Order: C-alpha cells, then structure tokens, then sequence
C-alpha cells in the first residue's frame, strides 16, 4: 500500500551500506564478504515474507513463539554446538540459526498481548513479567550467555517501563536487589572467578584484556579522518580507520534511527504496539550502546555485536526480520 | 503514556552522546599520544615492570631491594673490537657455542660504561638487564625469609610470572604493602622495527618502603651469639658423652619492654635470603627445602617447653590470687615428697629460709612444690588466667606467621583424665606448657615495665605512615618483688657469676626444661633478662635466647644474653687501648 516510513528504511539501507564497505577492510576474505552478501538477500526476502502478515496473526502467535523459543533455549543445551565455552546455535551444514533471536522477538510479543491488560501496581506489578522472563533468562544463563541475558533484561524492563512505572517502588527495588545479590556472589566466588569479574570491571590486566586495552589505542590512531576480533569490534575498525569526523556520522545514523523507531513507536495508538516497539528499539539501541561502549573502553566487555556492522550468518537476517515486524504493526496500527 | 518513551529517547540520546564525547577524547585530547609519525608504524603494548618496595630497618640501613642484573650475551662469534674486550673481561678467547650464552654477570658500575662504549650497538654485544631482589644486609632467613617467583596456583589469583611472592616470614606480612602496580606502555614501532615514542598507560607504583624496628647493630650480635653458644652446647653435651651435635640448633629474642619495638630477632639455623631470590634455580636452595632439620622455621615463634623461666609467671599467679604475701617463709630442702612420689630439687643440699624474693633468685624448685601443695586442684586453672594474662597463651601481634602457645587448664586435659600430681610439673613447666621466645620475651616485658603489657611488632613505619603501638594494661599488685627477685637472680641466683661484675644492672631467670624425649642430661637452655633495673642511664632493653636441647641455660644462654646486652649497650672488653 506504500504507507510504510521511508525515513526508517533510508537509515537502515545508510547502515547497512557503510557495513559491507567496513567489511571491505574488515574481513578482507572474499570467502566472507559472500556469505554476508547471501545474507542480506535472505534478510530482504523474509522481511519482504513478513510483510505479508498481518498485526493481527502476528499477536496471534506471541505465546506460541514464546512457548516454541522456550523449547528451543531447552534443547540448545542438548544438541547444540559450542563456539565459545557455551552451546547456543544450531548448525546443521549449510543452516545457521540461533534460538536467542526468537527469544527476543517471542517475549516482545508475549509480554505485550498479555500486558495490555492491568497490572496489579501493588505486589503483582513485577510477577507475570517476572514468571515470563526467568525461564527465558535461565535458559541462556546456562549456556553461559550473560550478553544476550542482559538484553532480555533490558527489554523486559523497557516494556514495564512503559506500561508499569513503579518508578518510587521501582528504583528501591533495584538498590535493594544490586546490595544483596553481589553480597551473596562474592563470598562464594572463587579466587579463578574473583580475579575474572575484578578484570572485567578495571580492563587493566594484559593476559586477557590486552587486546580489549588495545582497542582503547587502536580507536584512537586516526583522527579527523591487530584487534582481536572482526564480529565484536566492527566499530573500531571503522573508528580507526576514519577518524573523528566520520565517529559522528555513525553515532548520527544510529541516533537518528533510534529516534524514528521511538518516533514511530508513538504514532501507533494501541497499547500493544507501544509496548512492542519499545521493547524493540530498547533491544536494539542498548546493543548499541554497550558494544560502543566496549569499544570505548567505558561498557565492560560482554560479547555482543553492533548491529548494520557486524559481520552476521543470522544476526542479520534476525535484525532485519525484526525491522520488518515494526514496519509491519506500523502500517496496521490503525486497523484492527 | 508517552512521556516515559520521551526518556528513553532522551536516554539512548545522550548515552550516544556520551559515547560521542568519550571518542572525541580519545581522538582529539589524546592524539599526541597515538601519534605515528606520518608513516605505516605499527603499535605495540608491554606492561612495566613493579619495582618491589625497599625493606630497611630504623636508621636506613637497607635490608632488602631490587636493581638490575647486567648479563653480557653474544651469538654468532664475530670479533668486534675483541682486543679491547678479553683484557677487560679476562676471558682471553671467545668460546664459540651455538646457543646465546651469557659472559661476566653482574656487570659491576665501572665495567658497564666502558662496555657500553664498545658495545657499539652491534647484533651481537648486548646487554639484558633483569630484576633480582638483593639484601645488601642479609638478616636470619626464618625472619627476613626469601622471594620466589610466582606460583601457578598463584598465576590464577591475577598475578604474572615475572611478580615475586615472598613466603617470608617478613615478606609475607609485608607483601601487599611492598608489591607495587605492574603498569603498562605502549611504544611506536617503526618499519625498521626501532623504538621511536614511548606512551605510558598505566603509571606503575614503586611499592612502599617499611622501616623496621630491627637495629643491623643488635641483628648481627644475635646472630653472631648464636654461634658461640654452639661451642658452649657442644662444651656441655661433652660431659654427658653425647655426640657434639654442631648444628647450632635455637633462637634469641630483644627488644624494647617500653615502646614494644623489637630490636633483634635471630633464629638458627638461619639460611642466607639471597639464595633463593637472585639465581635463577639454585640447587642449593633445593637442598635446603628437603633438609631433615628445621633452617627455614623461625625458633623464636615455635611452641618449646619453657622450664624454670615459666616459673616467674608461676609466682605471679601466686602473688595475685592472694596464696602468698611478698614476705612468707618456705625452706628450700633437698627433696620433697608430694603423696605419691618425691618431688627432686635442682640442688642435693638444705638451701635455707626462702622468701618469694630468694625463691624466683637461687630458681628454687621446693618452693613451688610447697606453696602449690596447699590449693593443687584450683590453682592450675587459675595459674593459666594469669598466664594467659601476662602474655603467654595468646598473640604477640607479631606480622611474622606465629605458632599456638599451648597453656593447661583442668577444661584442656578433659578434652585431651586429669590427675593431682600434674599440678607440681606444670607449675614449673614440665606439664606440656608449650611456649614461645617470643611470647616468653614478652612476659618479662611486661613485669620490667609493672603492668605495661606492649604488644611486640617489627614494623616501626609503612611508607610515611608511622605505626603507633598498641599497649594495655594488666591489674598487678605487687610488682617490684616480681622485679627485685629478677635482679636477686643476677645479683646472688644463678648469673651471679656472669653478671654479677657486669656494669649495667640486669635481672632475669635462667632456664632448663626436661626434654620429654629421653631426660638424658641435655635440657633447653633457656635465659631471659631485662634492662636496668635502676635508673642508670641507659634505654631499657629485654634479651631472651633459647636454645634446642642446649642444655645448662647458665652455660650456654645466660651468656648468649650477656654478648647482645653487651652489643646494645656498648660494653667494652678487654680494650686497654
């Protein structure tokens, strides 16, 4: 129908564009730039499929997704592959999928088509989005996935944040529960655990934060125009290479498209669509924030990529399968 | 509805903002210091070495430190200016190994300029440098102790292989105030591969400087008296037959009863703490780990019976519950016979009238068996509330790893069936009244000062900081006949005769202790001995020197503490000069 937001889709295409020129000089191999190329098509087409849905069914399915996902954080502990110390893809061949995204898009919508009704402010307030969040978070704390746990956490608080606002219960809450929990963890810490949080707090230990301290200095060699990984520091290579004046033009992409999916979040009049793209932009935009901030030397190291840059087999067909449900429930918010 | 999203975008809006400002540091206030020389020049980090803080002693005699280790290596065997090098170095040939292999270590301060101007910076001569810890004034290793590089179970606890842990009985307590930050530069390499620009990211720390109570003076004495005490046990075990057994077995103690500061602590065999920190693996070292005997514990804090020096305790307890006033009488008789078995004294003779003065002066054995004989069941728990009162069952408050002093009471032997005839035994000191030099030094600190309990500490001062001692008091009624009967000991007792003529006024106990292997005539020579007892003029000084199976405390220790009174002092010999 040509009603979509033109604006939102420019600054995704703007990224997306500069992503395979970084991955010019960032993973060089033409063995890669193919399977990111092949991935983009693959993340057109489904956000193209997903068009032809409606807001309806898409509601429709929250609890069968979310059930679904909870099946599949259950059985990636089983029959999945470890990558790095924790079993959380499923590859079999030439198939590429990671039970986190669905996750993510599945308690989106879950804890909007069952939020929109009341929450009891008093006790009840933190006890349905309570019991809907811990079996995803316990499912990915026992791959370990603390970066992906965070997220979830972030998101779930992002929709009760809209939605809840037991701002004065709220803040005590979190005081109270920051106070007692590391007093429980770090007596039962172990000296090999003590060491590893004390070194993700302060950087400064070279045997394995050596090439997270090089980041700091890699960043800043151009100015006004080897890192350890290409997946979790696309942005310092970009960074180095481009200088200052080129930081902002990224960090103004994404503030820009942070803007419209809050922008757009407010045009849509139903509650359940408030929720869903807060809890998405909230998702998306705390990535941000957290891998620049890694590599900025200010967020502590938690492994996860940036978004429209990272070099992804399904992180970006999942980041552009989640664009499509916002412009999909966009163009649906007025009829029912 | 709606406001709450305004905050989020406002939120992430000045995160990124934050983000932007954090980029703009490090791109525009930091570019001088990621700065490349207009060329294709790699970057690369190394940590900074943590230069280890400086033990040293009051006065500023250093104790321990670290400097570099100048080691000459060559590989290839090309000549150089080799006329000028094999006079200089002595070698007279340059032996041609395949291997690099280092020649002349520990460069001295002279030689390294003259090398330096031919080292010509060829690829062959060069010059490593490396960190060692050095003791310029090596002190008794069971106190000062050594310096080994890092475990790999320490590894895990954060620390890098190049750090130095110290299991020292001193570097250990001192250990998180000397190790320093290990920071960390980073430095522009050019495509040559030569150092252009250096970039400090991490400034190190240089550790902290801890002056110690000990005097280098009083150190030496006490070690030096240990040895001759060695030709004074074998001079003893010789009229019983027993091997000479030179192995200069025991520990001496002094320090300060008023400020609590100790002033010598020596135990033996003592090892040389510069062995295990300089050379890479001394097998010598090795050797001295798998030792039958005992060269890295230090005897000033290990649990030993304390014999007839326990036995001033005994009479304090005595005193304070009220079983004695400071002018009773008890003749000391050759034998007494408790009930069940006779009860021996040191001597074979009928002594005389003894008072609580005479008693702790002539060491008199019958009088604790008399005066104990009237209460034996009660006393011995009270005996360990005043013994553990005046020092003996708790911590001295040492920095330096202490072992437990093990006092009796009634509730112990329950737990360990208790009998009357242990009370005697146990109050002299046979009963398994373990006891330490160290605690042992302290209770005559106590009595010499009248109440005043100090508590003994190396430290004199962290850094800059100095560290005040902590004091408390203990309730005692009579005192000067505790400190009169020490001085009797000296003046008429048993160190009549080493300390009698001796110019500074001295009291103190000897003792001897049954060792409970076989009784065979070789006791622990123990002798404890405090400052002037009047006011002369001359700082206060407690001395207490114990030794392993020594035998004859008046033999062997009572002149160990004559030597280091004599170094404190300054008591001349035979200097006619």
């Amino acid at each position: 129908w040509l009603a979509y937001d033109w604006g939102l889709v420019f600054l995704v295409a703007a990224i997306v564009a500069l992503g395979f020129v970084n991955l010019g000089s960032a993973a060089p191999d033409p063995v890669l730039l193919y399977r990111q190329s092949v991935a983009l098509g693959l993340g057109l087409l489904l956000a193209f499929l997903l068009q032809f849905l409606s807001r309806r069914r898409l509601f429709g399915l929250a609890y069968p997704l979310y059930g679904a996902s909870l099946l599949l954080l259950a059985l990636v502990l089983v029959v999945g592959r470890e990558i790095n110390g924790a079993r959380a893809w499923f590859v079999l061949g030439p198939l590429q999928f990671q039970p986190l995204e669905l996750a993510k898009l599945g308690l989106l919508l879950a804890l909007a088509k069952a939020l929109e009704g009341r929450p009891i402010a008093r006790v009840w307030d933190y006890a349905l989005p309570a019991l809907l969040t811990l079996p995803v978070v316990g499912l990915l704390l026992l791959q370990p996935d603390l970066g992906g746990a965070l997220v979830v956490l972030f998101g779930v608080f992002v929709v009760v944040f809209v939605r809840g606002l037991p701002w004065r219960h709220l803040l005590v809450g979190l005081f109270a529960l920051a106070l007692l929990v590391p007093t429980a963890v770090w007596p039962n810490l172990k000296p090999y655990q003590r060491e590893r949080v004390l070194i993700v707090l302060d950087p400064y230990r070279d045997p394995l934060g050596q090439g997270f301290q090089v980041i700091q200095s890699t960043i800043a060699i151009g100015s006004g125009g080897i890192p350890f990984r290409h997946t979790d520091f696309v942005f310092s290579v970009w960074a180095e290479e481009w200088g200052f004046v080129g930081v902002v033009g990224l960090l103004g992409l994404y503030g820009l498209l942070l803007a419209r999916l809050f922008a757009l979040a407010l045009a849509c009049p139903r509650l359940s669509d408030r929720l869903f793209l807060s809890g998405f932009a909230g998702m998306l935009g705390f990535q941000v924030v957290v891998n620049l901030g890694v590599a900025l030397g200010v967020m502590p190291v938690t492994g996860l990529t940036l978004p429209l840059f990272s070099y992804g087999g399904s992180s970006l067909i999942a980041t552009l399968a989640g664009l499509g449900l916002v412009l999909l429930v966009h163009r649906d918010r007025y009829q029912d | 509805g709606t406001g709450r999203i305004h905050a989020l975008a406002l939120f992430f809006a000045l995160a990124l903002f934050l983000l932007g400002l954090r980029a703009w540091q490090l791109q525009v206030l930091e570019y001088e210091r990621y700065a490349l020389r207009s060329q294709g020049n790699y970057l690369k980090t190394e940590d900074i070495p943590a230069p280890r803080g400086k033990i040293l002693d009051r006065k500023g005699r250093v104790l321990a430190q670290d400097r570099l280790v100048v080691d000459l290596v060559y590989t290839g065997g090309e000549v150089a200016f080799k006329e000028r090098l094999l006079p200089l170095l002595g070698l007279e040939d340059l032996p041609q190994v395949t291997e690099p292999t280092v020649l002349k270590a520990g460069v001295p301060e002279a030689l390294r300029p003259t090398l330096e101007e031919l080292t010509a910076g060829q690829k062959n001569l060069y010059l490593r440098e490396r960190i060692e810890r050095y003791y310029p004034n090596p002190i008794s290793g069971p106190v000062m102790g050594y310096v080994l590089r890092a475990n790999a179970a320490q590894v895990k606890q954060g620390y890098s292989p190049e750090e130095e842990v110290g299991q020292a009985g001193l570097e250990a307590a001192l250990e998180p105030y000397l190790r320093g930050k290990r920071g960390v530069r980073a430095v522009e390499v050019n495509v040559r591969g030569e150092r252009l620009r250096e970039t400090v990211l991490e400034e190190p720390t240089p550790g902290q400087d801890v002056v110690l109570t000990l005097d280098l003076a009083l150190q030496r004495a006490a070690e030096k008296a240990l040895e001759e005490a060695l030709a004074d046990i074998n001079a003893g075990r010789r009229l019983n037959g027993l091997p000479e057994e030179k192995q200069v077995k025991g520990a001496i103690v002094a320090l300060d009863p008023t400020t609590g500061e100790v002033l010598a602590m020596a135990s033996a065999p003592s090892f040389d703490p510069n062995l295990f920190a300089k050379r890479p693996v001394p097998e010598e070292a090795k050797a001295l780990l798998e030792d039958k005997n005992l060269p890295l514990l230090n005897r000033a804090v290990q649990p030993y019976t304390p014999g007839s020096t326990f036995k001033l305790a005994t009479s304090y307890a005595l005193l304070e519950e009220g079983y004695v006033t400071p002018a009773t009488t008890y003749r000391c008789s050759p034998y007494i016979v408790f009930g069940g078995q006779v009860r021996r004294n040191w001597a074979s003779r009928d002594m005389g009238p003894m008072t609580v003065r005479e008693a702790i002066a002539w060491s008199c054995n019958t009088w604790y068996y008399q005066a104990v004989a009237q209460d034996p069941l009660g006393f011995v728990d009270r005996l360990a509330r005043r013994a553990r009162l005046l020092g003996l069952g708790e911590a001295t408050g040492l920095e330096v790893a202490e072992k437990t002093g093990l006092l009796p009471t009634r509730a112990w032997k329950r737990e360990a069936p208790w009998y009357p005839g242990e009370t005697l035994s146990v109050a002299i000191g046979q009963g398994a009244v373990l006891a330490t030099p160290a605690q042992i030094a302290r209770m005559l600190a106590t009595i010499a000062t009248g109440g005043n309990k100090p508590a003994l500490h190396l430290v004199k001062a962290i850094g800059g900081v100095p560290v005040q001692p902590r004091w408390e008091k203990v309730p005692g009624r009579y005192w000067k006949v505790l400190q009169e009967g020490l001085r009797k000991t000296v003046s008429e007792g048993t160190a009549r005769f080493v300390l009698g003529e001796f110019p500074v006024p001295t009291g103190g106990k000897t003792g001897t202790a049954e060792t409970p292997g076989k009784r065979r005539g070789l006791e622990h020579a123990w002798y404890m001995g405090y400052g002037p007892t009047d006011g002369s003029p001359y700082p206060p000084l407690v001395v207490v020197a114990f030794f392993e199976n020594g035998g004859e405390g008046s033999r062997v220790a009572l002149p160990a503490v004559r030597k280091v009174m004599a170094a404190y002092w300054g008591i001349k010999g035979s200097l006619e000069v």
